[PDB]
DNA sequence: AGCTCGT
DNA sequence: ACGCGCT
């Protein structure tokens, strides 16, 4: 996720 | 990712 | 494949 | 002294 907590996605 | 001082 | 902080 | 969350 995020970043943080990429995306999703990418 | 860990949160032990920052928690990002 | 795709990234990030200091208490 | 610590690595995290789905599309
Ligand atoms: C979270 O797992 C995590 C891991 N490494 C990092 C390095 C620098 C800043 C934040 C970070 N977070
Ligand atoms: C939290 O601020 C923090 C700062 N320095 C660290 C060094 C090593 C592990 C965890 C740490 N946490
Ligand atoms: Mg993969
Ligand atoms: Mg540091
Ligand atoms: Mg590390
Ligand atoms: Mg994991």
């Amino acid at each position: 996720t995020x970043p943080g907590v990429t995306x999703p996605g990418v | 990712x860990a949160x032990v001082x920052a928690x990002v």
